[PDB]
């Protein structure tokens, strides 16, 4: 029901920053209560999830990623974005955005390491470093 | 003291209001298995709530219209003229 | 199929359930009551407490498990 | 002590203190696991693990022990927790086949004491409650309206006492036999029938039943005068409802179906 | 053992001891 | 009953059930897949 | 006591489906109460869980297996079913079932993890896909 | 009253339900692992 | 403080039987209360839990010998017993006894994994298999 698209994949390098844009379609109903996130897609590597927000507000993300990355949500716009801050050579996956509709405040699935196991996600954006 | 004399009261009274059928009623009545000793203890000690429970209550209304089934359920007045014509 | 005084006195009696309802949860919390939720958190402890003995005891199964691949 | 109501042995020791606290990890694997435990064993005071566990509202627990066959003190163990308001527990045990595969919920209180099963009895002499006191009856009592809505699904109703100078033959084998314990149980049917929850889910017009009722009780009142206190609360309590009924209506409608009885005669 | 006495009596006082129970859970917190 | 203020199925019991006393998993598990 | 049998091993590919058939005898007393479950045995590989179902109703699967997977009992029947959707070639395996008597409500130990655990289980059936 | 402790109940049934389904799921996770461990050591 | 001392120490094969009795001496004060174990050492793997046993008289057995071996405490004698039922190949090792005198009802650490980690343990006796 669901329909994600992510936007903003770029190539930059040395300590840099990239926001990474994610649109929200379709159904959308009740979309500020959506547990949101992001996962990511090495190419040698399996899916790891990176970032993680619920209705609440509350963020939550890996230790590879902690620090630097940063997540936020536009209840209004019905968009996530993807802050990065300063980026390394392992940053470079098929990053997909992904949501969960039937989320709770301090709900313990959403979680960076459950964002890979989304009812929906997107189609996903490059981002090589 | 008094209070302990009211708690023992207040027992007494407990066990016998959780009488249900006419055995257990008769045994905590008569002290074993129509005697009534428990009930003149209690007068004696007055202990006025052990005999004017419900349970003691219907025992001795059992007594007291012995041979007299169906004088009971009548009304005051038949009972007043009874004792005009006994008179 | 029902009466219009049928549906009144439906609505008015199921009115009346849930108001007697509310009223009993407005009395006063006894002894047993809490005596209940005082046995709802020691049951809650015992499955916990389980439960977190049982994670242990699998993670100790994987340790043992690992060591012997490694050795 | 004087009175020994109920040697436990060290393992029976454990399941009793594993069922009273709801240790079900603990429970689950006596049960699953040893041979030597005699699941029906008791406490000080004559209870089994299925009335501690009942009586604590263990639910997981009771569930666990509803699934040995010879478990005992099943219907006690029905009447505690409907006396407790614990629905649940309710359910579980309403799910036994001692329930489910039998009449037993649709049973007078004189068909109940018809056979001498001893499926209420708490122990070896006696049941917990009245023996007249059937579980709708228990439910009615209570005021729990979730259980009588439950019994009343199952069949089970409230059935009225006969008139006090009734000469039917099974009045005068009861009052020739125990009167106090016919004049009992007719305070005990007539206490879930003045009920405000038996009251109001049971009959079609609450409002013209508790005020016939509160009739009744109040000459019963007169004529059993040594228990005249029971039936004239009895009586306040059908008052009582009907009361509360009227002040819960809000507009006129309301108004004239309470006191017409239909829809200005004033009948009520 | 026992005699019918003894007997009502004990389950007399088994239904006290239970009902003092109850009671004693229906005391406010 | 004499009135009816609602027959359910077996999952319209279990959703309501865990509705009930807070069954969270469940009921978003009903909710995401039923 | 419980004596569990297994009926319905077939063989199809490319996204078919398939009932399993799971029928309790002998003792099965409080049938309605147990914790039955599904766990597989690959040729290769060890014993896997594969999906559960309480007293109450409440089925979990693996996650090799969800959203395709589903189990359900009938009670009165004496029954366990598991339908198969979409198949894969990492399907095929010796299906046992598995019962467990002492379970209640919302129980714990009632998982697909847990299953190969079970006190009582079925001779198993083969499923090739 | 009744009501404020039935809450409190319910708290703590509700905290039962989410716990547990929690345990249930780290517990999955460890299963995993035990199969992907032992693919690997075999 | 405990001092421990096993014994009963075999070699049976085939389905045999064999019960390892466990001595405590020295401070034993409140033994009833302290929760023993059994724990293994193979002579090419590591230390593994066997039995543990609380003051309670819950029992927890390792899985790889559960159903078989069971153990169980005689307060009055303070003495552990460890009776084994039918042998394994695998059950062939240096079986140490273990106490820890500061334990509770239904204890969280009164496992068997935790019985190698004991305050106190005996020499150990050698079940050959
Ligand atoms: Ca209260
Ligand atoms: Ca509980
Ligand atoms: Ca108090
Ligand atoms: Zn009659």
């Amino acid at each position: 029901q669901v329909q994600l698209q992510e936007s903003g994949g770029g190539s930059v390098q040395s300590g840099g920053s990239l926001r990474l844009s994610c649109a929200a379609s379709g159904y959308t109903y009740s979309y500020s209560g959506y547990c949101m996130g992001w996962f990511r897609q090495a190419p040698g590597k399996e899916r790891e999830g990176v970032a993680t927000i619920d209705g609440a507000g509350n963020t939550k993300y890996a230790d590879s990623v902690k620090g630097r990355f940063t997540i936020s949500r536009d209840n209004a716009k019905k968009t996530l974005y993807l802050q990065m801050n300063s980026l390394k050579p392992e940053d470079t996956a098929m990053y997909y955005c992904a949501a969960r509709v039937y989320s709770y405040s301090s709900d313990v699935d959403c979680r960076p390491s459950f964002t890979t196991r989304f009812p929906y996600s997107g189609q996903g954006t490059q981002v090589t470093v | 003291y008094r209070k302990l004399s009211m708690q023992c009261k207040d027992f007494v009274v407990g066990v016998l209001d959780l009488c249900r059928d006419s055995e257990e009623v008769e045994a905590i009545l008569n002290g074993d298995l129509a005697s009534l000793s428990r009930v003149k203890l209690a007068i004696k000690y007055e202990v006025k709530k052990f005999v004017a429970h419900p349970n003691c209550q219907q025992q001795l209304l059992t007594i007291w219209y012995e041979n007299l089934s169906g004088l009971r359920e009548q009304t005051i007045a038949i009972k007043c003229l009874v004792v005009l014509v006994v008179a | 199929q029902p009466t219009r005084y049928q549906q009144i006195m439906k609505r008015l009696i199921k009115r009346y359930v849930l108001k007697a309802q509310v009223d009993k949860e407005n009395d006063e919390v006894n002894e047993g009551e809490l005596k209940e939720i005082k046995q709802d958190i020691s049951s809650l402890r015992y499955e916990l407490l389980e439960d977190k003995s049982q994670a242990t005891e699998e993670l100790a199964i994987l340790i043992h498990k690992l060591s012997e691949k490694l050795n | 002590p004087a009175f020994m109501f109920n040697s436990l042995t060290a393992e029976e020791e454990r399941f009793l203190d594993a069922a009273e606290y709801g240790n079900i990890p603990v429970v689950r694997k006596m049960l699953e696991e040893s041979k030597t435990l005699n699941v029906n064993c008791v406490d000080y005071m004559g209870q089994n693990a299925l009335q501690l566990a009942v009586g604590n509202e263990h639910l997981e627990v009771t569930e666990l022990l509803l699934k040995k066959e010879n478990l005992a003190r099943i219907g006690d163990a029905l009447l505690l927790a409907i006396s407790k308001g614990y629905v649940r527990i309710v359910e579980a045990i309403l799910n036994h086949p001692g329930f489910a595969a039998s009449k037993r919920l649709t049973l007078s209180p004189c068909e109940q004491e018809l056979q001498d099963d001893d499926f209420y009895a708490y122990d070896e002499d006696g049941t917990r409650f009245s023996p007249d006191i059937t579980p709708i009856i228990l439910a009615a009592h209570c005021q729990k309206y979730e259980v009588v809505h439950m019994l009343l699904m199952k069949g089970a109703r409230i059935e009225r006492p006969h008139d006090y100078f009734c000469k039917c033959g099974d009045c005068m084998e009861k009052q020739r036999h125990d009167s106090f314990s016919h004049s009992r149980s007719r305070i005990n049917a007539y206490k879930g029938l003045a009920s405000p929850a038996y009251l109001s889910l049971s009959s079609e017009d609450p409002v013209l039943t508790a005020l016939e009722l509160s009739n009744e009780l109040a000459k019963l009142a007169n004529i059993e005068k040594e228990f005249k206190n029971d039936y004239r609360k009895l009586s306040m309590q059908c008052k009582d409802f009907v009361v509360g009924v009227l002040d819960l209506c809000r507009d006129s409608e309301e108004v004239e179906a309470i006191l017409n009885g239909d829809l200005a005669s004033l009948s009520r």
